[PDB]
């Protein structure tokens, strides 16, 4: 795919959840379906758990390589933490490429 | 062989000491410069007698310059294992080519 990632013939499934109708008053009769409903809504938890497969690096390059590293000059927050009202901070992109290897 | 010049006489002697290193790389770690068209092949008639090409290698550069990247790597031979032979010592290597089509 052009965003990035795995391309799957059959990918993990579409999970779909509803709240059931429940219905207000009724004292009739009527062919015409029911319209009026109590109003609810719903909250719980989820767990996702994930298994991956690592390919590990086999270089003979004698030099020191490029690495991510946390690095910033008179820092006036901490970056990947909350700040004082609460809310999350991610200034930075981070990509995979940083390991070397010859053609 | 020993070669040594005392006022310009030149006498070649054999040295029984003397030892000669060799190793495959068989991981592929090193940068391989064998299928780039290159002289120093063995020769096609079977008399002829020749001599070994010097190994070397190009890694990045830095804009279309001379200079070096971050990036750029350098490779040490003799941080890998080798055979050490003298004059009665001798060398062996076997190999199969994995599935290919027919020309």
């Amino acid at each position: 795919p052009a965003m990035g990632g795995f391309g799957l013939k059959h990918p993990p499934p579409m999970m779909l959840i509803k709240n059931t109708p429940v219905p207000g008053n009724i004292t009739s009769f009527s062919d015409v379906p029911v319209s009026s409903f109590i109003t609810q809504y719903s909250t719980g938890q989820v767990t996702v758990e994930m298994e991956w497969e690592l390919k590990k690096e086999n270089s003979k390059r004698w030099n020191p390589e490029i690495q991510y590293t946390n690095n910033y000059n008179d820092p006036q927050f901490v970056d990947f933490a909350p700040d004082s009202t609460g809310e999350y901070r991610s200034t930075r992109p981070i990509g995979t490429r940083y390991l070397t290897r010859p053609l | 062989k020993e070669v040594t010049v005392q006022d310009s006489t030149t006498t070649i002697a054999n040295n029984l000491t003397s030892t000669v290193q060799v190793f495959t790389d068989d991981d592929y770690q090193l940068p391989y410069v064998v299928g780039n068209g290159t002289e120093g092949c063995l020769p096609a008639f079977p008399p002829q007698v020749f001599t070994l090409p010097q190994y070397g290698y190009a890694t990045l550069n830095r804009d279309n310059t001379e200079n070096p990247t971050e990036r750029s790597s350098f490779f040490c031979l003799e941080y890998f294992p080798s055979k050490m032979l003298r004059t009665g010592n001798n060398f062996e290597f076997t190999y199969n080519f994995e599935e290919v089509p027919f020309h």
